[PDB]
RNA sequence: GUUUGACCUCAAAUCAGGUAGGAGUACCCGCUGAACUUAAGCAUAUCAAUAAGCGGAGGAAAAGAAACCAACCGGGAUUGCCUUAGUAACGGCGAGUGAAGCGGCAAAAGCUCAAAUUUGAAAUCUGGUACCUUCGGUGCCCGAGUUGUAAUUUGGAGAGGG
RNA sequence: GUUCUUUGUAAAGUGCCUUCGAAGAGUCGAGUUGUUUGGGAAUGCAGCUCUAAGUGGGUGGUUCCAUCUAAAGCUAA
C-alpha cells in the first residue's frame, strides 16, 4: 500500500545461500563425536546453573546461566578452582540476590556431587 | 617503590621541572634523525606499565611525525601515533611493535617512543610471558591497527556506542548487508 | 647397462675420480663416432654412468662433512633441514611447550580431573 | 674546525646546561658534596662491597663441598636499586642515602633529595653515577644506601651523618630556593 | 583455473588423500573400559545411554550398572631428606619435647620456626623411626 | 696528576649469530577513496563508509574475558545462526537508510603484566666455549642487567605470621 | 601397562585467627573543524586549542539509585 526493498545497493555480490545446512549439521555431529571420543567418560559440556531471565517480559521464565558463583560453589562445599576440574562452570561477575535461584543451584550442585565418579590421579 | 613517584611526576607536564625537561629534550630530538634509536626509555615508568622489560631483545625507538591535516582541512582521519608506529615498523622490520607512548610535543612535531620486541631473540623465544609475539599472527600488528592506539582509531570496544565497529566496521557492514537465504525460505 | 651405485659405495675417493675420468674420455670418444653414424645406443648409458659416479662422489663428501659437524650447533645451510620458511621460524617444541613458572604450579595443584556422571 | 654531529650535539648540550635558568629541584644537584667528605664517605662504603658474582659462586660451592660431606650472622652490604632505596627510605631503614648527580633521564631522581629531607633520612648528593657504580659491582647505580652496619664502622657512620648534615644540608639550605643557571 | 589446469596436466602426480571414511568413525581413546564397550553401529548419545552415563547435563533441544559398576570398582580401590632428619635428631637429643625452649634456641632452630611446625615434623620423624 | 682510570653517548668492522623484503591474495585486518546512477531540475542526500589504489597477516583473521547490558523475581567475554525486525532511530521526515538488549540455539575457557623491598645475599637471562642421553642438558668464561631480570601478588582481591 | 628416577627443613591447597593493603595522563574531559553513524540523546573517530581527580572516575535509570573499572597485554571452538 507498506513495502521497503533494500535492493538499491550491489546486493547481488553479497548473497549467501545456505546449501550447507545439511552438510554443517553432519559436521557438528562429527565434531561432537570427536570431542566425546577425546573426553571419553565425561559428558560433553560443563554443568550449567539455573537462572532467571531479565526484563518484565521474560522474568516468568527460568533459563541456563553461564556459571554459578564463588558463593554458590562455597555453599555447596567446594572451591571455584576445584569446581572447574570437575566440570562445573564458574561465573565471577554474576551476583546472588534471589534465594530461590540460589537454593535451586546449590541442590543442583549437591545432586551433581552425589552422581559423579572422580578418577584418582594415579 | 619508585615508579609511583615517577607516574605522578609525569602527570604534571606544564609544571616547572617537567617544563624545563621538555624544553631541552624537544630541541635535542630535533638535532637528531627523524627515526632513531633511544639508548633507554626516557620515561621508564610508562614504558614498563606498557610492558617494557629492560632485558636483551627489547628495543626503544624514538620517532617524529608532522602535525595537522577547505584544502587545509582535507582531513586524513588516521592518527599521528599510528603513522609513527608504522614508520618504525618498516625501518625495524625484524622487530614487532608492542606499544608506544607520548614523550614530547611541539608546534610542528609530536614525538613518540615506540617499544619493540625481537621475536628472533632467544631471551624472548623462551620465557612464556613474551613468546606469544613470535607466533606469525603478530607480523606487523601496527600495520593492521592491533596496537593500543590502532584499536582506539578503529573504535573497537564494548557497548551501544561501538555497535558500528565492535567486530570491525568492514566485517559488520558486510554481515548486515547480506541477503541470507535458506533452503526452506524464511 | 652402465655402472651401479652399490658397487661404487665400497670404493675410495681416488678410485671413483679415476673411474670418472675414464667415463668422460669414453663419452668424448663416442661424440666423435656419433657424427658418422645415424644412431648410437651406448652414448645414453655412459652419460647416466657419469651422473651416477658424481652422485656417489658427492654423497661420500657430504656424509664426511656430516661426521665432522656431528652433534654441534651451526651446521652448513645445505646440510640443515629444508622444511619450509614458515616452519624454520615458528617456536621450537621446547619453546612452545615452555610454560611459565606460575602455570606449572597451578597445573599440579589443579589438573583437569577425569569424571563420569551417573553412579 | 669541523666536528662530527654527535660531538657538536654534546657540546651544545653542555653550554645549554649552563645558560638556561633551571628549576630549583634540579640545580639542587651540582651543589654537591666536596672532595674530602666524598673520599671519606667512600672510605666507609668500600668496606661494604656487595659480594661479587665470582665471590658468591666460590663461597656457595665451598658450602656444598664442606656441608654435604662433613650459625653465621646476617652480612651487611650497601643497598643499591632505586625501587629498593625509595623502599628503604620511607620505611626509615636508611641512615645514609647517596644520590648521583648525573642521571640519564634527570626526572628519575628529582623527588629523592626532598623525600629524604621529608622522612628525616640523612642524604648526600655525591658526584658520579660511575663512582657509585664502582662500589657496587655495577656500571652505574644512581643510588646507594647504608641500612645496617658493623659496630666498628657504626661510630664512623654516625659521624659521617653529622659531617654530611653540617657540610651538605647546612651549606645548601639556599638550594631549595634560587633558580640555578643565570651565568652570563 | 590457472594452477589446477597445469597440475591436472603435469607428470608430477596429485597428493591424493582419501580421508573421508575417517571423518565419521573416530575410535574412542581416553578409557579402555569404554573402548571395549562402545557399539560403533550406534551413535554417540546412544552409546552413552547404553552404558548409562549422562551425555548432556543441560536438557537437549529436540526429542530423545553393566559397565558403571566396573568403573566404581577401579575408583573405590612423602618422606624426609637426610639433612632434615639429622636436624630433627639434634633438636630431640638436646631438648626432647619443650617446644618453647626448642624454638627459642638460636643454635639448632636457625630458621626461626614455630612450635606447630616442629611437633609435626618430629612426629613424621618418629613415625618413620621407633 | 700536564698522568692514569671509571663511566655516558655516538660510531665502525666481508666481525659471531640471526632477521626483513618478493609471490599468492577467495576469505580476513587496516589505510586511502570516487563516479556513472537514484532521488523533479538539485550545493545536502543516494550509489557508498562501495569500485579502483596502497599496506599487513593466517588457516582462519578479527573479536574477546566489561570503564557490558539493563531496570528485572535481574542477566553476564567474544563470535555466529533464528528471532528482535523493516521494529527503535535517521532522513527536502523525499528517494530512501536502518540497529541493539531480551528469548531460542551453535560453540564455549580462561587468564597475564605494570603499580606495594629478594634485600639473610640478581634467586634471572643471552652469547662463547668443552662434553653429553642434542627441537635440548650440564660445566666453565665474556657479558645484559639494580635507570630492575627472577620468585610472590592482579580485585574473583591479595600478602606476612600463628 | 612395565620400568628408571624422585628430596629439600621443596612446592602448594583448604578453613579459622591475627597484622597490613598500591590499581595504566597530553589520558578522561571541555571546546573546536572535519569525517562518520540508525544514534534526534549529539554514534564513532581524526586534527587542532585548552587540559583533570582519587570515600576516585565512567555508563545508564523516575531525591537519589543501579552497574562497570578505562587510558596495559594474551587466548581455542
Amino acid at each position: 500500500p507498506i513495502l521497503k526493498n533494500h535492493f538499491r545497493k550491489h546486493w547481488q555480490e553479497r548473497v549467501k545461500v545456505h546449501f550447507d545446512q545439511a552438510g554443517k549439521k553432519v559436521s557438528r555431529r562429527n565434531a561432537r563425536a570427536t570431542r566425546a571420543a577425546k573426553i571419553a567418560p565425561r559428558p560433553l559440556d560443563l554443568l550449567r546453573p539455573v537462572v532467571r531471565a531479565p526484563t518484565v517480559k521474560y522474568n516468568r521464565k527460568v533459563r541456563a546461566g553461564r556459571g554459578f558463583t564463588l558463593a554458590e560453589v562455597k555453599a555447596a562445599g567446594l572451591t571455584a578452582a576445584y569446581a572447574r576440574t570437575i566440570g562445573i562452570a564458574v561465573d565471577h561477575r554474576r551476583q546472588n540476590r534471589n534465594q530461590e535461584i540460589f537454593d535451586a543451584n546449590v541442590q543442583r550442585l549437591k545432586e551433581y556431587q552425589s552422581k559423579i565418579i572422580v578418577f584418582p590421579r594415579n | 617503590g619508585a615508579y609511583k613517584y615517577l607516574e605522578e611526576l609525569q602527570r604534571k607536564k606544564q609544571s616547572d621541572v617537567l617544563r624545563f625537561l621538555q624544553r631541552v629534550r624537544v630541541w635535542e630530538y630535533r638535532q637528531k634523525n627523524v627515526i632513531h634509536r633511544a639508548a633507554r626509555p626516557t620515561r621508564p615508568d610508562k614504558a614498563r606499565r606498557l610492558g617494557y622489560k629492560a632485558k636483551q631483545g627489547f628495543v626503544i625507538y624514538r620517532v617524529r611525525v608532522r602535525r595537522g591535516n577547505g584544502v587545509n582541512e582535507l582531513k586524513y582521519q588516521r592518527s599521528l601515533r599510528a603513522t609513527a608506529e608504522e614508520r618504525v615498523g618498516r625501518r625495524a622490520a625484524n622487530l614487532r611493535v608492542l606499544n608506544s607512548y607520548w614523550v614530547n610535543q611541539d608546534s610542528t612535531y609530536k614525538y613518540f617512543e615506540v617499544i619493540l620486541v625481537d621475536p628472533q631473540h632467544k631471551a624472548i623465544r623462551r620465557d612464556a610471558r613474551y613468546n606469544w609475539i613470535c607466533d606469525p599472527v603478530h607480523k606487523h600488528r601496527e600495520a593492521r591497527g592491533l596496537t593500543a592506539t590502532g584499536k582506539k582509531s578503529r573504535g573497537i570496544n564494548k557497548g551501544h556506542k561501538f555497535n558500528n565497529t565492535k567486530a570491525g566496521r568492514r566485517k559488520t557492514w558486510k554481515r548486515q548487508n547480506t541477503l541470507s537465504l535458506w533452503r526452506y525460505r524464511k | 647397462a652402465g655402472v651401479k651405485a652399490y658397487e661404487l659405495r665400497t670404493k675410495s675417493k681416488e678410485q671413483l675420480a679415476s673411474q670418472l675420468v675414464d667415463l668422460k674420455k669414453e663419452l668424448a670418444e663416442l661424440k666423435v663416432q656419433k657424427l658418422s653414424r645415424p644412431s648410437l645406443p651406448k652414448i645414453k648409458t655412459v652419460r647416466k654412468s657419469i651422473a651416477c659416479v658424481l652422485t656417489v662422489i658427492n654423497e661420500q663428501q657430504r656424509e664426511a662433512v656430516r661426521q665432522l659437524y656431528k652433534g654441534k650447533k651451526y651446521q652448513p645451510k645445505d646440510l640443515r633441514a629444508k622444511k619450509t620458511r614458515a616452519l624454520r621460524r615458528a617456536l621450537t617444541k621446547f619453546e612452545a611447550s615452555q610454560v611459565t613458572e606460575k602455570q606449572r604450579k597451578k597445573q599440579i595443584a589443579f589438573p583437569q580431573r577425569k569424571y563420569a556422571i551417573k553412579a | 674546525v669541523k666536528w662530527p654531529e654527535y660531538v657538536r650535539v654534546q657540546r651544545q648540550k653542555k653550554i645549554l646546561s649552563i645558560r638556561l635558568k633551571v628549576p630549583p629541584t634540579i640545580a639542587q644537584f651540582q651543589y654537591t658534596l666536596d672532595r674530602n667528605t666524598a673520599a671519606e664517605t667512600f672510605k666507609l662504603f668500600n668496606k661494604y662491597r656487595p659480594e661479587t658474582a665470582a665471590e658468591k659462586k666460590e663461597r656457595l660451592t665451598k658450602e656444598a663441598a664442606a656441608v654435604a660431606e662433613g650459625a653465621s650472622p646476617k652480612p651487611y652490604a650497601v643497598k643499591y636499586g632505586l625501587n629498593h632505596v625509595v623502599a628503604l627510605i620511607e620505611n626509615k631503614k636508611a641512615k645514609l642515602v647517596l644520590i648521583a648527580n648525573d642521571v640519564d633521564p634527570i626526572e628519575l631522581v628529582v623527588f629523592l633529595p626532598a623525600l629524604c629531607k621529608k622522612m628525616g633520612v640523612p642524604y648526600a648528593i655525591v658526584k658520579g653515577k660511575a663512582r657509585l657504580g664502582t662500589l657496587v659491582n655495577q656500571k652505574t647505580s644512581a643510588v646507594a644506601a647504608l641500612t645496617e652496619v658493623r659496630a666498628e664502622d657504626e661510630a664512623a657512620l654516625a659521624k659521617l651523618v653529622s659531617t654530611i648534615d653540617a657540610n651538605f644540608a647546612d651549606k645548601y639550605d639556599e638550594v631549595k630556593k634560587h633558580w640555578g643557571g643565570g651565568i652570563l | 583455473s590457472v594452477r589446477k589446469r597445469k597440475m591436472n596436466r603435469s607428470s608430477v602426480g596429485k597428493a591424493t588423500r582419501r580421508n573421508k571414511d575417517k571423518q565419521r568413525k573416530i575410535n574412542i581413546q581416553s578409557n579402555p573400559i569404554i573402548a571395549a564397550n562402545w557399539d560403533y553401529s550406534l551413535t554417540m548419545a546412544q552409546n552413552y545411554k547404553k552404558l548409562g552415563l549422562r551425555a548432556k547435563l543441560q536438557t537437549p533441544a529436540g526429542g530423545k550398572e553393566t559397565e558403571v559398576v566396573k568403573k566404581l570398582e577401579e575408583l573405590a580401590s612423602r618422606s624426609q631428606s637426610e639433612r632434615e632428619e639429622e636436624w630433627l635428631e639434634k633438636l630431640y637429643k638436646k631438648h626432647g619435647d619443650d617446644y618453647k625452649k626448642m624454638f627459642f634456641d638460636k643454635k639448632l632452630n636457625i630458621y626461626q620456626q614455630s612450635e606447630g611446625d616442629l611437633k609435626r615434623r618430629l612426629l613424621r620423624w618418629k613415625k618413620r623411626n621407633g
